[PDB]
RNA sequence: CUAAGAAAUUCACGGCGGGCUUGAUGUCCGCGUCUACCUGGUUCACUGCCGUGUAGGC
């Protein structure tokens, strides 16, 4: 279980770095519910 | 290509995630749902 | 240590859709074959409930299930947040029971609110409150409802005794169910005002007829003890008190004055007011909801 | 029609929409089963081998 | 200031012919999805002493 919360941690850390506007900060909630999103899509395998 | 040696969708969706974020109109259910549908 | 990922807490003080039949004023005794209004079209085109001709008095009536036992949820995932959430409760009503929160209950079934737009335009409103033991009626009441305000809690014999009852049956000493059927003089061949669906009226079976959820959200507004300023009056306990209508929300997280912060303050760390915000949460779950991580 | 009385994601600084505004509704369209206004008894009929 | 500097490929065709894939089979067992909601901030409406006469009437 080390893989799945990981990757969508670092993948939602990649969107927020690679997607901020004007609105400048995207910041660390929207981070966690990216990753839990890419989480279950991914414990989905299983 | 050699035996002995030799040697971007996703940009534009995060191209449109962003400048659609930037952007707002009145802020309703249909600009989340464009969100969850980009992400 | 936390609050459960799920917590469901089911409803009590239980409705029904108030079903709405026409008449004639001071027929109210042998009130049980009135004819029920019905929804007709006209001109794109619109629905509309008005009286026959040849009544000048609206009833509706609709049966009250009270539950009792409102502290307990019907899910958790953690048994610490729900022994911890039973504890809270039963010091809750260990220090006070449902005597206020139970007064406010039958203030808001003695003045008929649950008549939401029938009442501000009518001259005279008798509520009648049967308490049905077993297919009898056991205890009567006749409430003025206009004499009795909205906004004003007053002290009286009957809406005492009312106030105990369901103070009985919210503790859990007594099954509690009540007809109570409202008779407004509206005026011959006057408009009601049913709960409009998805303009179309709601009826089930040729019989306009008001949600089960706006009586339910009509005899819930009891919340006095919030930050606004005197004026605005009791409002129905939403968690982050919100009027949509009206594009206001009381209560809002950045005021420490929730539903949220005062039970995760009143619960997990044991901190609320003595009298008015413990009211608020107790009320609160008496709705129920949904509520976790 | 109900209200946004739920848990809110983040804070009240929101650049991708999360969660709804408290100041604004939620309509939803539910099944419901009650008794006719006559009938005051449930019967639950079901057959056991 | 280029292994520099230049260069018309151009014509045609008969792939034909024949065929048995066969048989047989046991998917088989369980299951709590719960919980609470105001469609309301809107129906610019039948007339008529009316003026069809863009203001005029309950």
């Amino acid at each position: 279980g080390d893989w799945p919360a990981e990757v969508g941690n670092r993948f939602a850390n990649w969107l927020n770095r690679a997607v901020s506007s004007d609105s400048q900060i995207l910041g660390s909630p929207e981070a966690a519910q990216w990753s839990q999103e890419l989480s279950k899509e991914l414990t989905m395998f299983k | 290509q050699r035996q002995n040696v030799n040697a971007p969708e996703v940009s534009r969706l995060t191209r449109t995630l962003q400048r659609f974020l930037a952007k707002t109109v009145h802020n309703n259910l249909a600009i989340r749902q464009r969100r969850a549908q980009l992400v | 240590l936390s609050t459960a990922s799920v917590l469901a807490f089911e409803r009590k003080l239980d409705p029904s859709d108030a079903l709405m039949s026409a008449g004639a004023w001071a027929q109210r005794d042998a009130s049980q074959e009135w004819p029920a209004v019905t929804v007709r079209e006209k001109s794109q085109t619109v629905d509309v409930a008005n009286l026959p001709s040849d009544a000048d008095t609206l009833k509706v009536r609709f049966t009250l299930r009270v539950l009792g036992g409102a502290g307990t949820p019907s899910a958790c995932n953690d048994a610490a947040y729900r022994d911890k959430l039973l504890q809270t409760v039963a010091t809750y009503v260990n220090d006070q029971g449902f005597a206020e929160l139970a007064r406010r209950y039958a203030h808001n079934l003695a003045n008929a609110r649950f008549l939401w737009r029938n009442r501000v335009g009518a001259e005279a409103v008798e509520v009648r409150i049967n308490h049905i033991r077993q297919g009898e009626v056991a205890r009567a009441w006749r409430f003025d409802a206009l004499a009795i305000g909205l906004r004003d809690f007053k002290a009286d014999a009957e809406l005492d005794a009312l106030a105990e009852l369901i103070a009985s049956g919210l503790s859990g000493s007594g099954h509690v169910l009540l007809e109570v059927v409202a008779f407004a003089r509206i005026g011959d061949g006057q408009e009601v005002f049913p709960s409009q669906e998805l303009k179309t009226l709601y009826s089930v079976r040729d019989a306009a007829a008001i949600h089960s959820q706006k009586i339910g959200n009509a005899l819930r507004t009891i919340d006095t003890w919030y930050p606004d300023e005197d004026g605005l009056g009791p409002i129905a306990v939403e968690p982050y008190g919100s009027v949509t209508s009206q594009g206001k929300a009381y209560r809002q997280p950045k005021q420490k004055l929730d539903f949220y912060t005062l039970l995760d303050n009143w619960v997990l760390r044991d901190e609320a007011p003595a009298v008015e915000q413990q009211h608020y949460v107790i009320a609160n779950l008496i709705r129920g909801g949904v509520f976790g991580e | 029609r109900g209200t946004i009385s739920n848990r809110l994601k983040t804070k009240d600084r929101d650049p991708a929409k999360l969660d709804a505004s408290i100041q604004s509704p939620n309509l939803q369209t539910v099944d419901v089963a009650n008794l006719p206004s006559d009938a005051d008894t449930l019967k639950v009929r079901f057959t056991l081998r």
